[PDB]
C-alpha cells in the first residue's frame, strides 16, 4: 500500500504565488513513477489535468498554464512539488496529485487553492 | 506371419505431434503461485463442519485490442531511437507507405537531424519484416536511419485508465478517450499536445496496398520513443462486478483464532474471514452473484450428497483476504444427522450446541483438515522447485496447453506459443561450427516457415518440439557423440555430430518392469575411440 | 459500484508474514533420510496379517544448556587463537568486565606474548558485538589482540559422557562432572589442571553491568583453543528407556526369508525383526512401554477399526534393526472372521492353519503391500533430488516449521532460525556495485534489526522472506532488467537495477485454467532497448 | 537399564548393503519415457464406458549371445586400429593363446607394417586384464603395437537380419549366417571373402589354457575395425507373435472424433484405435492371444469385479497407434444395469440407446477419465524433470533394480551395473590432491576388488555405494570441511579432508515431526577457523 | 519412415552397359547408412548380394561382379548409383536396393535388368 | 563399529617396565580421535584417568603418573602405546583403553598390570 500526504494549499491575492507539495511512503518511489501529476477540480468540470511527468523525464502542462506553472521531484525526500507563480482568479480549485506504477495507482486527498 | 504385415503398416500412422515457436515473454503478463505455510496442529480449531463452496473475485473484463506503433531507429555508432510525428504517419505511412529519411533526434541535450547514408530528405517504402509472425506483422525500410512500424497486441483492463502493449510497455491513457462528447472525461496522463484523433480515417495496408471499404476514428498519441496508434469504439456496457472462479466440492469451515479459516483437498490456498457474514443483497442488485451461487451449490449438491447429506441451511456469505468472496452451505451426513435427532428428543440452531457430539466432530474433521495441508505443501514444495528448472514445461502443465513462460524473479512470466506445421520443418546435415572448429551446436539447426509459401527462418532445435530464433546452444565438440531428439512425433538420430536419420516413436523401446529389461539389456563395456 | 470499495479496502489487509534470519549449520544437529530400496515381488512372503503397531525408540534424553567461550585472537600477518586463563576470567571478565592487553601463543614451537598494538599490560573493556542475536549474545574489546566472549547452546544426550557446543565442537567431559560429591565419579578425559570449579559464584552481566542476586557453582574447563564455563546443577532423575515415536494407523505383517517384515503407507520405513517375540514385560518394571502401547491401540482401535474388525488376541512385540521396538496387535475384518468360522464348522489358533483361506490372503494383501512399497520408493526418488536444489524448503518442509539448513555430504546438517518483523526491514534504492561498474547484485540489498531500537545490520534479500548476512549474490549488470521480489507478503518491483514500489499480493493475477489466461494473455513482442 | 544392553546389541545388526560398479552406457540398448499431453476437456467424447483390458504388443523375442572382438591398436604419434586376419585368430591366438608382433594399416592411403618397438615379427603372449570384471573378461599383449582380444554380450531380435554388440556396433550379417544348408540363406551385407565358418572347433581359454572337450562350429567376420567371432547353433523354432504387456485391472473408453479413446489410472500411454474391431481369429491360429486374453479378463474379473458388475459380452479386440493391441471386455455396475432394466421395461444392443442414461454416464465417467489425465501430467513434468538430475536414480527406481544410466539427448541409454560385497572395498586415508595442493577430492578415494582374491582396482566413492573406476570429482580445498558419505549401510566421516570413522545408521538423528527436533536443535553459531 | 525410389532399370544386348539408381527420402541420409546396397534375385534363388557399401568407406562385390560393376553414392541428391558394364546373359534378374539405419531397414521395390 | 584390541599386560617387581598397546580396527582411526586414552580400576574406586591425548595434538596424565609414564600413537598401524618406566606397587590395576569419536564411544577389555 502506498501513501500520499499532500500540503501547501491555501488562499493568495491576484498575481500571487504558491508551492504544492506531494510525499509518498517509502513503499512507493516517486522518481521510478510512470506517470506522476497534479489535477484539478472546478465546481462544473471533471478532473482537469495541470502538470505531469508522463516518464522519468518527460513533462505535460495545461495550455492555460504553460510558462507559470513548474512541476520538479526530490529522489532523496521522495516528494514532488508544483511551484505556482503570478496565480489569476481562474486558477481556484482543488489540487489532487496522483502517482501511478505499472498499473498501481494511487490519489492524494485534494488540498484547496483560491485567489 | 500375418500379423507383423499389419503392425508394420500401423506403426506408419504417427501421431499429431506439431512444432511451437515460443518466444521470450516480455513482462507483460506475469502469475504469481502458492508458497508453503505454517501447517496447524490438531489440537488448534474448533466448530468443525463440511459444507460445498463456491469462490468468486473481483471481474476486471479484461479488453484486448490491437494497436500500431512507429518509430525510426537513429545510428549516425550513436544508437538512438525516436518517435514518428503524426503529419508523418498520416499524410505519408498511411496515405503511401513510405516514410521520410530524415529523423530528428537529441545529442548532448541539443536537437539534431539524421539523414539516411547523408543524403538528402527522399521517400523510402516500408517493406515487411522476414521473422515475424502472421499475427504481430511488421514492416522497415531497410534490409544510418530506420524508419519501423509494427502491430502488436494490447491489453486494458477495469477501470481502462491505461493499457499495456505486448512490449511490456504501458499507455498512461484510456482506450477509450477522445474528443467525442462521452469520451474527453476519460483519463488521460499527457498534455492535448500529445495527443490527435482523427475521424473519417480509412487505412490502407503495408502489404496489399489497398485501402479499406470503410471509415473508423483512429486516436495517435505520441510517447518519448514511440507514438501509437488504435482504432477507438466507444466503451463496453458494464458487467458483474464478480466472476465464479471455483466450485468446490467439498470444504471445511472451521473457527480458529477468532476467524474462520476455509480448506479442500483441491484448492491449494486457505481462505480466511471474519464470523460475521457479508450483506450482498444489499449490492448485488439483480442478484448477479446469488444466481449463480444458488445454482452451483444445488447442482454439486444434486450431483453426490443427494442421498447421504442433509443441507443445514440457506447459502452464506463471507469476504477472505485478497479479492475473494465465499458462498458456503454447510452439510451434515445422515450418520451424523441422527447424533442430534437423538438428543434434541431429551433445525440449524442445534450444531455447535452438543458439546460432546461437536468434540468427537472437531476430532474427525481435524484429522482430515491436517492431512490436507501436509500433503499440500509437500505438493508445493516440490512444484516450486521444478518451476525454477523448466517453466516452459511447468507453466505449459499448470495452463494445460503450450505457453512460453519465464521466471523474472520470484512471479512468473507468460505468452502464447506460435504452431508450426511439422512439413513446414527441415532439419539440417550437421550441427558443426564452420568458423570455430573446437566448437558444435548442442541440438539440431533448423529451418523452417509459419506458412506453405512463407520464406525459410533459420533456427535451432529445442526442448519438445520448440523451435528457437536463435542458434546459441553451443559446446565443446568431444569425440563418441551419439543422440536423439524429439522431432514431430518420432525422433531424429545424430551420430559425430552429423545428421543419419529418422525413428518413428514405436522404434525405440518402452520400460515398463525390469523383466522386459532382464531381457534385452547388456553389460555395456566402453570402446574408446581414437 | 459498491462491492468494489469494500473489495478495494479489503485488499489492504496483508498477511501475518514474518522475514528470518537463517545462518549457516555447523554440523552441531545432522538428520539423515530414506534411501529408495529394492522392492519385493507379489509372490514373496507368506503369513500376511493386518493389525495396528506402535513404534517405540531408544529415548536419548537430551539436555540443553547455555555454555560461555572465552578466547584471544592474535594477528602479530600470523593468525593464532588461544584460550583465557581462569585467573583472567574470574578476577578481571567476571569481576570487572575487562581482559589483559597480553596474550600467549606459540610460534616455531617456542612460547610468545603478543601485545595490543606492541603496547604495556593495560586492561580493556568488552563491548557489545553489533551483529549478534538477542539470545546468542557476544562482547569483544575491539571493533593486533581482541579478546571475545560468546555465550552458545550446548547440547548433552545419555549417558551424558560429552556435550556439543552451538560451534559444531565437542567436550570430552560429563556436564554434570564436579568436585561435589555425587559428581568427582562422572566421565573426564583431561587432567584435573585444566578443570576449576567455583562455589558460591556471582555472575556479571558484560552489558547491563549488574551483579546476580544469587550464588550459583560455576564449572570451567580449558580447551587448547578456548576456555569454556557453564553453571553446574545435579543430575536429572532417570527416565523411561524407550519413547513412543509413532502410531501407526494400520500395518501390514509378513513372514519373509525366515523373519518378519513390517510395512504400512504412511510410514516410508519398513522393520526386519524376528519371529520370536521379546520378554519386554522382565525389564519393563512399572510399565513404561506396557502402559502406553496398550493405551494408544485400544484408542486406534476404538477410533476406527472397532465397526468393522475384531483382535485375534494381546499386544506382541518384537525389536528390529536400529534403535526400534514394535508393539503389534494382529487384526481379521468382520468379512475374513466368517471364513474361520464357517471352517471351524467341520480363536487366534486358527490363523495361519487354514492353508486355502490363507492362500487368499497372501496374495489378496500382498497386492497392497507391493503397491505401497512401489509407491514410496517414487516419492523418496523425487524429494531425494528436490533436497539437493533447496535444502532449506525441504528441511522446512518436513519438519513444518522455518529451519536453517546444509547438505554436508550425504547427511543434512540443521539449525533454528530467527524471526524478524516486517516493519524492522528496510530496502535499498539500487541493486548496482558501486566500485564495479560491470557488476550488480543478483538479488535486493536491505537494512534490518532484531529489536525495535537495535542497530542497522546491512544484509541481502533471500529466497521467501530470508534475510542473509553476506551481500555476495551477484551478476553482470544486463540490459532490459525486471524482477519481482517476494518481501513481506507481498512483492517489491526493481526496475533495470532500481527499486520502484510495492504490490501487495493481490496486485498480481493468480492462475488455475486456460480459460483465466486465454483473456488475458498475449503474444509477447521483445522490443530490443538500445 | 538392561533395555539399553539389549539396543545396543541389535544396534551393530546393520543391513545388507552391497556397493555396484556402475560402467558407463554405450547406447546399445535405449529406452523412451512418456511425453505430457494436451488432454480433452469434460464436454468431450460420447459413448463412454468402463471395462478391463489387457494389452499386447509385438514380440520381438531378443536372442543374446557372447561374442569375441579381436584387434591390434596402433601408435607407430599416430594412432590407429586394425582387425587381426582369421590365420592369425585360428593358427596363433586359438592355438597358443599368442599375437605376431606386426600389424597392417593404412596411412596417405598407402599400406604399412608396424612393428613392436621396431623389432622384428614375434609372438607375443596375451595377458589377462587388470580392471576387467569376471563377466566381460578380456586379454592384451602389453601393459608401439598392442594385441587385443574380448568377450563381450551380444543381441539380436526378430528377424535376426543383425546383431548389436555391447559396444553399441552393429553387425549387418545374421547370427544364424554360415554355410550349412539351412543357414546359407540367411541375412549378411558382407561379401564372402569376409567371413569364415570353421566346423570341428576346439576353443582354448585365454587364462586357464585349457582345451575344450567337445567340438563346436564356430563363425568369424572381418569388420574394417576388428574381427568377430561366435559358435553358430540352428535358429531357434518360432514363437507367437504377440506377448501380453499389461494386465489393466480397469479401463474407460470413450468415442472422440470418429476413434476409440481408452485411459486408465495406472497406465500413463492412453491408447487410440479406429472403431472397427480386428479380425484376430483369422490371424491367431492356436489362439496364443486368445488363450490368454480370455484367461487374464477371467482372472481379473473374479479378483475384483464379480460381486459388484456384470459383463456386457464377449472380449473386443483393437489395434492401437505404435505395435499395441488391446483385448476389452466392457462391464456395466449392478446399480447401473438396473437403469436399463427399468427402460427395457415400458443385453449388449441397449448400451448406448437410452440417451437420457447415457447422458449422466458421459459427464459421470468424463469427470474420472479427465481427473486422471490431470494427474498422469503433473506427475510425467515433475518426473521428466528429475530425471535429467539423476538418471541412474531414476532408471533405478523405474525399473526397480540397480541400472546405470545416461542420457544421450531426449532417449535414456541404459547397462546393468556390477554387485561388489562389502568386505571387498577399503576407503583411503585422505582426500587432498598430492600433486596440486589447492585442489581435493569430492568424495572419497578407494580401493576395492570383484572377487575375493582379485587384484586392487583403484576408484572413487560415487552416490549411494556406487563404486567409479576415474577419480575425477575434484574441488578447490576449503577450510572447516565436514562430510558424511554413505558407505555400506552405515556412514563414513571426513573432516578436513582425512577420513576418522565409520557409523552405523543408527548413530544418526532420524526426523519426523518439530517436536523431536525442538528438543535437539541449537541457534548454530559459526567459529570462523583460522 | 524412410522411401526408396529406384530406377534405371531395363533390357541391354550382351556386352553393354547400364545404370542403377536408388533415391531416398531426407529421412534417412545415404551417407550415413549402416550397409547401403544392391541385391539380386533368379528364379532358381533368393537374393544374392551384388555389391554393397558395409561401412561408410568400405565396398563388398560378389566374386562374378568384382571389377565389371561399382558402386557410388553422392551426398548433395542422397541417392546412390551402380554401374554396370560388359553386360552377361547371367546378370538377367531383378535387382533391389536396401539401406539400413542402426537397426531400422528398408527395401525398394525391385527394377528389372535383361540381357 | 569399531573394537579395540588391547595388549601388553602382565607383572614386574618394583622399578621395572612395561608397555601397553590398544590396536583398533580400520572403521576407527586413531590419530583423529578427539579423545584417547588410558584409565585405571582399583579395588576401591572408578575408572581414574591416568593418560589421555583429548585432542589431535594435546596431552594429559594424572598427577602421580606424571613425568613417568608416556602416551603416544601410531597412524600406519592405527595404534596407541602407554610407556610405563619406574613402576610402583600402587600401579597395580587393571588398565582399560577409551577411544572416543565425536560422540561414538568405544572400551577395550582391560589388561591387568601388577607390582
Ligand atoms: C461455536 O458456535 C456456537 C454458535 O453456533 C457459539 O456459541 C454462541 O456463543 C456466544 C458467545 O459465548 C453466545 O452468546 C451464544 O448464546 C452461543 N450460541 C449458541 C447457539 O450456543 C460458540 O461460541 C462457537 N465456538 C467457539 C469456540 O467460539
Ligand atoms: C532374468 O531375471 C530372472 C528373475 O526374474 C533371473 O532369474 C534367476 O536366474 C538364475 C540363473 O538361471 C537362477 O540361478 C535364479 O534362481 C533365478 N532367480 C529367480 C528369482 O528365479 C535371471 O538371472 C535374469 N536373466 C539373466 C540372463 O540373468
Ligand atoms: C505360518 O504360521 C504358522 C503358525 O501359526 C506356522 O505353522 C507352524 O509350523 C511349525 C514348523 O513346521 C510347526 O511345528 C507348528 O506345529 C505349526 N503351527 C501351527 C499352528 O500349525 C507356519 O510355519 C507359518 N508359515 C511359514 C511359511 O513358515
Ligand atoms: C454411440 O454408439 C451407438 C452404437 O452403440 C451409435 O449408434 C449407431 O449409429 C449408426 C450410424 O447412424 C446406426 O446405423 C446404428 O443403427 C446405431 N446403433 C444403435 C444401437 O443405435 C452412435 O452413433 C454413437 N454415438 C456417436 C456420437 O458416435
Amino acid at each position: 500500500q502506498v501513501q500520499l500526504v499532500e500540503s501547501g494549499g491555501g488562499s493568495v491575492q491576484p498575481g500571487g504565488s504558491l508551492r504544492l507539495s506531494c510525499a509518498a511512503s517509502a513503499s512507493g518511489r516517486l522518481s521510478m513513477s510512470g506517470a506522476l501529476g497534479w489535477y484539478r477540480q472546478v465546481q462544473g468540470k471533471s478532473r482537469e489535468l495541470v502538470a505531469t511527468i508522463t516518464d522519468r523525464s518527460s513533462t505535460n502542462y495545461a495550455d492555460s498554464v504553460k510558462g507559470r506553472f513548474t512541476i520538479s521531484i526530490d529522489d532523496a525526500e521522495n516528494t514532488m512539488y508544483l511551484q505556482m507563480n503570478s496565480l489569476k482568479p481562474e486558477d481556484t480549485g482543488v489540487y489532487y496529485c496522483n502517482a501511478r506504477w505499472r498499473g498501481m495507482n494511487v490519489w492524494g486527498k485534494g488540498t484547496r487553492v483560491t485567489v | 506371419a500375418t500379423l507383423r504385415a499389419h503392425l508394420r503398416e500401423i506403426k506408419v500412422e504417427n501421431a499429431d505431434a506439431q512444432f511451437y515457436v515460443c518466444p521470450p515473454p516480455t513482462g507483460a503478463t506475469v502469475v504469481q503461485f502458492e508458497q508453503p505455510r505454517r501447517c496447524p496442529t490438531r489440537p488448534e480449531g474448533q466448530n468443525y463442519t463440511e459444507g460445498i463452496a463456491v469462490v468468486f473475485k473481483e471481474n476486471i473484463a479484461p479488453y484486448k485490442f490491437k494497436a500500431t506503433m512507429y518509430y525510426k531507429d537513429v545510428t549516425v555508432i550513436f544508437e538512438d531511437r525516436a518517435p514518428v510525428p503524426f503529419e508523418e504517419v498520416i499524410d505519408k505511412i498511411n496515405a503511401k507507405g513510405v516514410c521520410r529519411s530524415t529523423a530528428k533526434y537529441v545529442r548532448n541535450n541539443m536537437e539534431t537531424t539524421a539523414f539516411h547514408r547523408d543524403d538528402h530528405e527522399t521517400d523510402m517504402e516500408l517493406k515487411p519484416a522476414k521473422v515475424a509472425t502472421r499475427t504481430s506483422r511488421g514492416w522497415h525500410t531497410t534490409d544510418t536511419v530506420n524508419c519501423i512500424v509494427e502491430e502488436v497486441d494490447a491489453r486494458s483492463v477495469y477501470p481502462y485508465d491505461e493499457f499495456v502493449l505486448a512490449t511490456g510497455d504501458f499507455v498512461y491513457m484510456s482506450p477509450f478517450y477522445g474528443y467525442r462528447e462521452g469520451s474527453h472525461t476519460e483519463h488521460t496522463s499527457y498534455a492535448a499536445d500529445r495527443f490527435k484523433q482523427v475521424d473519417g480515417f480509412y487505412a490502407r495496408d503495408l502489404t496489399t496496398k489497398a485501402r479499406a471499404t470503410s471509415p473508423t476514428t483512429r486516436n495517435l498519441l505520441t510517447t518519448p520513443k514511440f507514438t501509437v496508434a488504435w482504432d477507438w469504439v466507444p466503451k463496453r456496457p458494464a458487467v458483474c462486478t464478480m466472476t465464479k472462479w471455483q466450485e468446490v466440492d467439498e470444504m471445511l469451515r472451521a473457527e480458529y483464532g477468532g476467524s474462520f479459516r476455509f480448506s479442500s483437498d483441491a484448492i491449494s490456498t486457505t481462505f480466511t474471514t471474519n464470523l460475521t457474514q457479508y450483506s450482498l443483497s444489499r449490492v448485488d442488485l439483480g442478484d448477479c452473484i446469488g444466481r449463480d451461487a444458488r445454482e452451483a451449490i444445488d447442482r454439486m449438491f444434486a450431483r453426490k450428497y443427494n442421498a447421504t447429506h442433509i443441507k443445514v441451511g440457506q447459502p452464506q456469505y463471507y469476504l477472505a483476504t485478497g479479492g475473494f468472496l465465499i458462498a458456503y452451505q454447510p452439510l451434515l451426513s445422515n450418520t451424523l444427522a441422527e447424533l442430534y435427532v437423538r438428543e434434541y428428543m431429551r433445525f440449524a440452531r442445534l450444531q455447535f450446541t452438543y458439546n460432546h457430539i461437536q468434540r468427537h466432530v472437531n476430532d474427525m474433521l481435524g484429522r482430515i483438515a491436517v492431512a490436507w495441508c501436509e500433503l499440500q505443501n509437500h505438493e508445493l514444495t516440490l512444484w516450486n522447485e521444478a518451476r525454477k528448472l523448466n517453466p516452459n514445461a511447468i507453466a505449459s502443465a499448470t495452463v494445460g496447453r503450450r505457453v512460453s513462460a519465464r521466471m523474472l524473479g520470484d512471479v512468473m512470466a507468460v505468452s502464447t506459443c506460435v504452431p508450426v506445421a511439422p512439413d513446414n520443418v527441415i532439419v539440417q546435415n550437421s550441427m558443426r561450427v564452420s568458423s570455430r572448429p573446437g566448437t558444435c551446436y548442442s541440438r539440431p539447426l533448423v529451418s523452417f516457415r509459419y506458412e506453405d509459401q512463407g520464406p525459410l527462418i533459420e533456427g535451432q532445435l529445442g526442448e519438445n518440439n520448440e523451435l528457437r530464433l536463435t542458434r546459441d546452444a553451443l559446446e565443446p565438440c568431444t569425440v563418441g557423440h551419439r543422440r536423439y531428439f524429439i522431432f514431430g512425433g518420432g525422433y531424429v538420430y545424430f551420430e559425430e555430430y552429423a545428421y543419419s536419420h529418422q525413428l518413428s516413436r514405436a522404434d525405440v523401446t518402452t520400460v515398463s518392469t525390469f523383466i522386459d529389461l532382464n531381457i534385452t539389456m547388456l553389460e555395456d563395456h566402453e570402446f574408446v575411440p581414437l
